[PDB]
RNA sequence: CGAUGUCGGCUCGUCGCAUCCUGGGGCUGAAGAAGGUCCCAAGGGUUGGGCUGUUCGCCCAUUAAAGCGGCACGCGAGCUG
RNA sequence: GAAUGCCGGCAUGAGUAACGAUAAAGAGGGUGAGAAUCCCUCUCGCCGUAAGCCCAAGGGUUCCUACGCAAUGGUCGUCAGCGUAGGGUUAGGCGGGACCUAAGGUGAAGCCGAAAGGCGUAGCCGAAGGGCAGCCGGUUAAUAUUCCGGCCCUUCCCGCAGGUGCGAUGGGGGGACGCUCUAGGCUAGGGGGACCGGAGCCAUGGACGAGCCCGGCCAGAAGCGCAGGGUGGGAGGUAGGCAAAUCCGCCUCCCAACAAGCUCUGCGUGGUGGGGAAGCCCGGGUGACAACCCCCCGAAGCCAGGGAGCCAAGAAAAGCCUCUAAGCACAACCUGCGGGAACCCGUACCGCAAACCGACACAGGUGGGCGGGUGCAAGAGCACUCAGGCGCGCGGGAGAACCCUCGCCAAGGAACUCUGCAAGUUGGCCCCGUAACUUCGGGAGAAGGGGUGCUCCCUGGGGUGAUGAGCCCCGGGGAGCCGCAGUGAACAGGCUCUGGCGACUGUUUACCAAAAACACAGCUCUCUGCGAACUCGUAAGAGGAGGUAUAGGGAGCGACGCUUGCCCGGUGCCGGAAGGUCAAGGGGAGGGGUGCAAGCCCCGAACCGAAGCCCCGGUGAACGGCGGCCGUAACUAUAACGGUCCUAAGGUAGCGAAAUUCCUUGUCGGGUAAGUUCCGACCUGCACGAAAAGCGUAACGACCGGAGCGCUGUCUCGGCGAGGGACCCGGUGAAAUUGAACUGGCCGUGAAGAUGCGGCCUACCCGUGGCAGGACGAAAAGACCCCGUGGAGCUUUACUGCAGCC
RNA sequence: GAGCUAGCCCUGGCCAGGGUGAAGCUGGGGUGAGACCCAGUGGAGGCCCGAACCGGUGGGGGAUGCAAACCCCUCGGAUGA
RNA sequence: UGGUUCGUGGAGCCAUGGGGGAAUCUGGGCGGACCACCGCCUAAGGCUAAGUACUCCGGGUGACCGAUAGCGCACCAGUAC
RNA sequence: UAAAAAUGUUCA
RNA sequence: CGCGGGGUGGAGCAGCCUGGUAGCUCGUCGGGCUCAUAACCCGAAGGUCGUCGGUUCAAAUCCGGCCCCCGCAACCA
RNA sequence: CCGAGGGUAGGGCCCGUGACUGGGGCGAAGUCGUAACAAGGUAGCUGUACCGGAAGGUGCGGCUGGA
RNA sequence: GUGGGAGAGGGUGGUGGAAUUCCCGGAGUAGCGGUGAAAUGCGCAGAUACCGGGAGGAACGCCGAUGGCGAAGGCAGCCACCUGGUCCACCCGUGACGCUGAGGCGCGAAAGCGUGGGGAGCAAACCGGAUUAGAUACCCGGGUAGUCCACGCCCUAAACG
């Protein structure tokens, strides 16, 4: 829904925040073996190697089951849905029948008090998930793993999914949610349905501050960053580009295509 | 106003120590030439 | 050039005469009153504002008149900047 | 003798500048060889969210005491943070360690690197974090929750008695936690009292007066009250806690539930211990066997992991409970009571400062806690002031110019000036009352006003009490009094109209620039499918991300509104399994050197050969780019219309002499007595123009421009006055500079601006206060300019490499 | 050499008192149900005044300084990037 | 690619990252491309005094200094600062 | 579902 | 002052670089289609190549001198 | 105590005027095309939308006031 | 009220095939395309034509009618759920409870606007090819909004019988 605010103060005036209702019922995180503490700075050993990163409220992890398939066939009463401060995405709490709680990534319809499941023998109804080959081509379906056994990867933001457009031999092929189109293998598990806080895409931080709370740090053009500094700087105020546009490490950035020609990886895909 | 020396004496053992020097081989040939000088101290007298 | 700090303003001036004013004077196409031009004469005077950083100008209101130049385009170990 | 040479010494300026914050001093006693400067006393002024107390860091004996003053003290010194000597820092319960983990460091394994070395698991190290047993008084010249007195705790080991399956570094619980706003009880703290206890006091007209003055506490186990925090009890099953568990977690069900009980803190009380003014008499006595009570205010602290709302969603490990495993149940833990045992390190003193950082007893800098009273609405603000500490280490006089800091000014009133720069007016609270414009929140504290003291009477609410007196806390209504004046002192905006730029809060050139610059939410392009792209690294590895396209990186543009046109010829990037070209390599026609030869060697043509370039297309919120000349309408003018040339296409919407207009103070219009600035227009726009965005925009702005009103020394035009210097006396006593000097004017001359040459004219010798024209005055071997086949940083379709990528 | 300075990480601390008055609630009105409009309560805010504290805007002093960036007056922000 | 005087040069020899890859003396390497003679020597394991270098230390000389010289220190200096 | 085709001064 | 571009029928442009030959489009003139006008069709005329010389046998063309045209530059203190 | 009016300040209604600018009416024989009235030579008109010297053109839907 | 009937009336979820475009695979050649005629364009880097396989969007042929429903705008594959209006017979029930309707409220083709998505075909603007004296038109080859969906606006029309 996204609240907004009255113009009684500008910066929030255009704010906007996520509707909070899906959630309730817990905002304490199940510290059970939930939370970890998170490590968190912007660079690697020494040096920033990703600009612009720091400050921002102190945040906790909540390790989440990206790859169902431990309690297969394991039926499991869904506790309630909270806000994970790690993810675009609502994490809803289940309890499994064994007592055993895991935090899962939370689609879109998923309500409180339902039973969900994992295995190949499974209903294809949202929140279950199964190894693609079982899943009836054409449903939309999310947090697909890529290769199997190496848990999910693709279709786990706010709102996004995956839907499937038929098989051809051990892999399915899906459309993932940026439009690409990747031969899988039907082994890949996968939880059906989309992932939901999809209103995500439509809230607007308003102020330069909100930001900083998600820690990030200004950023600035390659202008006013004098020559020594980086291709755009310099010149006697104020001057188009040069020619042509470029990272401050010397990469076109209009354009010149990245990803490794010669990877394994290409003939798997096809968009 | 604040000023370019302001003592800690943590800081000081932490930095210029002796165990401090040692780490590194070139605080290691600090020590030397040091040694080799023969001055009366290897390390900044700072005391506990 | 092992440096004589540059425009304009302010303060304080001083000197020149090819005198703007006042005092003399000869012509006049000088009736009178006004003027025109030239000669002698700086002794002393030679205003206040609007615009522009301006010197310079152009306006407003006056005035006997509202002179023109030199002094490292006088004057920053006096001020401004 | 010369190197702005090097070292040392000593001169000059100079008995000059200055003696480090304009908080301030005077006198009488002492001590002494001598003291405005040391000791004492009485006045006077200054600080008091203090220039006052308590810690932390740093310093490191500076603390105390006895002797001293040569030097240190910007003067003096009989004084000292100074010299000499001697004393002085007492803990099982305070802080740290024989406890824990955080970032990070190290690091058995394991991986990597010419070497030195670099990563890194468990582990250990690592703290103003978690954990943990002391409160109150007394003593010393100097130490103490450290000695002592009282009251109260903590662990270990052992012994005795009574209870229980005891038992791990392993399992689970717990520790455990954001921001903002608040409930109720207390406590710290404070204000009163006609009460209690006290030496004294009526002193100058009056008052023995419920008068004045001073004080009416602190700690304290068990037990008990009063506030709260934590907390459902069951019985079965169990595919989980890498199940070893009757513990936890899950289900299923007799009971109970804006509770009760158990339990843990806080506060009150408490056996009892301790403290106990003013004043007066020499730190001690006395004031005493002192009094040690009642009421009111009341926390930012305590009960606290309490509650509510919000999102950006808020440490870990141990101690501490609990569960079982090996093992052991003569063990062993658990609960009482006893005895014993309880180490190492810091305890001085300075601590917003003359004992720390600034070479100096440097008007700078320095984290935490307490920070009293009265009044001004409140408050840590302001004025005075408790306690407590200060008068800042050179003084005495004189009162000129001039300088600083400050007060007042006739008439005018920005006429000053680059600019009302500076200063002034305004200025608190309460109540009226407020426009355009607007994104409806704002603009508003718009503007423009009125009130603002004291006295008496009447009257409305609340808190504490008991609904009833006091005690505070918010009011409303009448009359009256005094002044030039009532937030009568101190701390508290000048207002308006209209342009420019940027939306807005924010950021920046520490030491000349805080802005129209950067950032900013938001907009678009582009890359990246995840051992992601990208970055760092030789690599291992790490960041990205314990993320995954509603995600990450790069680029530009910058809220929002309305929009963002045409050209891909060229450069770039994207797409083209045909072609041309192309390097090794494959291939070997054919040639050559040698040997008597088998042979051994050389070169070597077609042809087959990648990326790259060529070629083909695509792509502008990719780099970029978006013309000229001549003619034409029934007055003239102009040119809807036409002709022709070139281009890849030839600037659309909207702006326009604009932060962009050279000519230009363009030409009209407005404002003014007068306006190269400003506002509104026109528009041969020398060189606007659409995301290096275009045109607008409410609100914002220590931003830049124009105009009013109000008020003023800014000015006409100056004047008077206050203090701090300047001057005089005493004390202490520098500096840059300096070829030597017995260092006048003019007219000249001279390397072309002479004190030093010529002619002439003036001119007794020496200082003090002033002014600054000259000594091409000092200061920096000119920053500008050129030169040096001098040097750097930067750029690119300069050359040559290299990393990287293909 | 990051015991100054810039950034980030872990862990603690601090921000007097005032002034506006958002959403939510609660009540009344409205409608077929609504949207919605009124009071009261409620404390939101890179909100406002204003210390502390963080800055350093304009002017004056200072310029062999108290100081190798200081002092006076004035001024920006002050629950937040 | 390095080494040697050898900076591709007619460039061998000695090393050796990459590719291919023998034989045991009718076996192999060299004598500066390359063959043919004629000679030299024996690869892919290792050790080995002496003559050579330096002098922190001791000794002896000095057409060496004689305290702004001689070592930075003739002196409680690698100190004070 | 039809080919290429503009124009006609004023007043009666 | 500088550097470089251009004056060619009436209008706009070609022709000059490697001298002999001036071409395209429009206009203009005659003639057609129509009833007329445009349009269209058939025909033709029209140029001192800015100018003053000199090179050549020959110059719009190559060479210097001016006259107008148009652009670029004019900086540092 | 009211109190005419005067002064200060901020509002609302109206009239006149203003460089410049928008479109309109009207004025015998100016210029450019010819959209419309006969499938007016692309049937016409219409609401909207963009574009163009100009009538106008095209998209989308509608009418018939055409076939 | 009772009992029956016809209908593209509306909203929601699901679904079927034809055709167009693109992708892949196969096969096969030199032209395809388009027009009044041409050209632009596309194609021997293997197009058009034919076969197979896949994706996607929009619209729904035949029935379909001079038909039906709705107050209007408007409504056309099929299925189901939710829901409006309407006609008939039986003459049973209430007792004029009625008609109209300034305001108000609601709906309202197309184009257009906002926020997301989606994008096959078509197609304002725009580019090119022609046609013409000029063509910023008509015809041709391309082509972005838009056309489509959800939600929120706009609310006009020869919204005409
Ligand atoms: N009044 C009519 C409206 O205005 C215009 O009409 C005005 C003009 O267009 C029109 O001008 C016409 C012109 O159209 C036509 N082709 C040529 C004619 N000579 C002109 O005539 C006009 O100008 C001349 C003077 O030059 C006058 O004498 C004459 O009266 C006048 N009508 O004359 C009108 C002025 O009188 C619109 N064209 C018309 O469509 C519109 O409805
Ligand atoms: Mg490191
Ligand atoms: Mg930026
Ligand atoms: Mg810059
Ligand atoms: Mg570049
Ligand atoms: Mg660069
Ligand atoms: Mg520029
Ligand atoms: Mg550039
Ligand atoms: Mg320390
Ligand atoms: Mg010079
Ligand atoms: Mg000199
Ligand atoms: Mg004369
Ligand atoms: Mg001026
Ligand atoms: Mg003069
Ligand atoms: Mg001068
Ligand atoms: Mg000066
Ligand atoms: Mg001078
Ligand atoms: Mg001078
Ligand atoms: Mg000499
Ligand atoms: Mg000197
Ligand atoms: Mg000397
Ligand atoms: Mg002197
Ligand atoms: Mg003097
Ligand atoms: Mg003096
Ligand atoms: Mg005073
Ligand atoms: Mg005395
Ligand atoms: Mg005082
Ligand atoms: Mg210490
Ligand atoms: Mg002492
Ligand atoms: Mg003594
Ligand atoms: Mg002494
Ligand atoms: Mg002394
Ligand atoms: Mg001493
Ligand atoms: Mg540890
Ligand atoms: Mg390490
Ligand atoms: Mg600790
Ligand atoms: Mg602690
Ligand atoms: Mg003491
Ligand atoms: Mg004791
Ligand atoms: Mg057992
Ligand atoms: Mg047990
Ligand atoms: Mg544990
Ligand atoms: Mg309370
Ligand atoms: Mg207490
Ligand atoms: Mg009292
Ligand atoms: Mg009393
Ligand atoms: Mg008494
Ligand atoms: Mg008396
Ligand atoms: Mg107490
Ligand atoms: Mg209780
Ligand atoms: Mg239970
Ligand atoms: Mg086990
Ligand atoms: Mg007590
Ligand atoms: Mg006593
Ligand atoms: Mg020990
Ligand atoms: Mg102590
Ligand atoms: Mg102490
Ligand atoms: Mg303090
Ligand atoms: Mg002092
Ligand atoms: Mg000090
Ligand atoms: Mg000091
Ligand atoms: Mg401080
Ligand atoms: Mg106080
Ligand atoms: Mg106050
Ligand atoms: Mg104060
Ligand atoms: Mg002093
Ligand atoms: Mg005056
Ligand atoms: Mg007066
Ligand atoms: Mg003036
Ligand atoms: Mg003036
Ligand atoms: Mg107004
Ligand atoms: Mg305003
Ligand atoms: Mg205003
Ligand atoms: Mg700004
Ligand atoms: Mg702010
Ligand atoms: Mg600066
Ligand atoms: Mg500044
Ligand atoms: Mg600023
Ligand atoms: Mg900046
Ligand atoms: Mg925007
Ligand atoms: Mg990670
Ligand atoms: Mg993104
Ligand atoms: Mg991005
Ligand atoms: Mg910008
Ligand atoms: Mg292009
Ligand atoms: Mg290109
Ligand atoms: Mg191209
Ligand atoms: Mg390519
Ligand atoms: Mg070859
Ligand atoms: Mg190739
Ligand atoms: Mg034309
Ligand atoms: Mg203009
Ligand atoms: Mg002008
Ligand atoms: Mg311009
Ligand atoms: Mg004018
Ligand atoms: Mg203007
Ligand atoms: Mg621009
Ligand atoms: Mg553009
Ligand atoms: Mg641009
Ligand atoms: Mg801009
Ligand atoms: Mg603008
Ligand atoms: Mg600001
Ligand atoms: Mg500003
Ligand atoms: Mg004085
Ligand atoms: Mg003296
Ligand atoms: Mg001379
Ligand atoms: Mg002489
Ligand atoms: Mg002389
Ligand atoms: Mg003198
Ligand atoms: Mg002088
Ligand atoms: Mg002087
Ligand atoms: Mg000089
Ligand atoms: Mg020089
Ligand atoms: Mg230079
Ligand atoms: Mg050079
Ligand atoms: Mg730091
Ligand atoms: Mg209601
Ligand atoms: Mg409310
Ligand atoms: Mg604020
Ligand atoms: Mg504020
Ligand atoms: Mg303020
Ligand atoms: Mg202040
Ligand atoms: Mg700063
Ligand atoms: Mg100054
Ligand atoms: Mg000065
Ligand atoms: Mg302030
Ligand atoms: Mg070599
Ligand atoms: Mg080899
Ligand atoms: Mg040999
Ligand atoms: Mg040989
Ligand atoms: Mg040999
Ligand atoms: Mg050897
Ligand atoms: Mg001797
Ligand atoms: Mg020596
Ligand atoms: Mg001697
Ligand atoms: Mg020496
Ligand atoms: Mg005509
Ligand atoms: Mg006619
Ligand atoms: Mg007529
Ligand atoms: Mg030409
Ligand atoms: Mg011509
Ligand atoms: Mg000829
Ligand atoms: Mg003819
Ligand atoms: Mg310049
Ligand atoms: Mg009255
Ligand atoms: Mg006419
Ligand atoms: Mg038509
Ligand atoms: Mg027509
Ligand atoms: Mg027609
Ligand atoms: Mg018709
Ligand atoms: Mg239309
Ligand atoms: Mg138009
Ligand atoms: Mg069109
Ligand atoms: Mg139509
Ligand atoms: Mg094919
Ligand atoms: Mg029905
Ligand atoms: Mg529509
Ligand atoms: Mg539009
Ligand atoms: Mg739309
Ligand atoms: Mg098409
Ligand atoms: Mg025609
Ligand atoms: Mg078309
Ligand atoms: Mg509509
Ligand atoms: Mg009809």
């Amino acid at each position: 829904a996204v609240k907004k605010f009255k113009p009684y103060t500008p910066s929030r005036r255009f704010m906007t925040v996520a509707d909070f209702s899906e959630i309730t019922k817990t905002e304490p995180e199940k510290s059970l073996v939930k939370p970890l503490k998170k490590t968190g700075g912007r660079n690697n050993q020494g040096r920033i190697t990703v600009r612009f990163r720091g400050g921002g409220h102190k945040r906790l992890y909540r390790i989440i089951d990206f790859k169902r398939w431990d309690k297969v066939g394991i039926p499991a009463k869904v506790a309630a849905i909270e806000y994970d401060p790690n993810r675009s995405a609502r994490i809803a709490l289940l309890h499994y029948v064994d007592g055993e709680k895991r935090y899962i990534i939370a689609p879109d319809g998923l309500q409180v008090g339902q039973q969900v499941v994992a295995g190949p023998d499974a209903p294809i109804q949202v929140g279950n998930a199964l190894p693609l080959r079982f899943i009836p081509v054409g449903t939309v379906v999310h947090a697909v793993e890529l290769e199997p056994k190496k848990g999910a990867k693709l279709a786990r933001a706010a709102g996004t999914s995956a839907q499937i457009q038929g098989r051809e031999g051990d892999y399915v092929i899906l459309r993932l949610p940026s439009g690409e189109l990747r031969k899988v293998h039907g082994e890949c598990y996968a939880t059906v349905g989309a992932v939901g806080n999809a209103d995500h895409k439509n809230i607007v931080l308003g102020k330069a501050g909100r930001s900083r709370w998600l820690g990030r740090r200004p950023h600035v053009r390659g202008a006013a960053m004098n020559p020594v500094d980086h291709p755009h700087g310099g010149g006697e105020g104020r001057a188009p580009r040069g020619r042509p546009p470029a990272s401050p490490w010397g990469w076109q950035t209009k354009g010149l295509k990245t990803r490794k020609r010669r990877k394994p990886s290409s003939r798997f895909i096809i968009a | 106003m604040k000023r370019t020396w302001q003592p800690n004496r943590r800081k000081r053992a932490k930095t210029h120590g002796f165990r401090a020097r040692m780490r590194t081989p070139g605080g290691r040939k600090v020590l030397k030439r040091r040694r080799q000088k023969g001055r009366w101290r290897l390390t900044p007298a700072v005391r506990k």
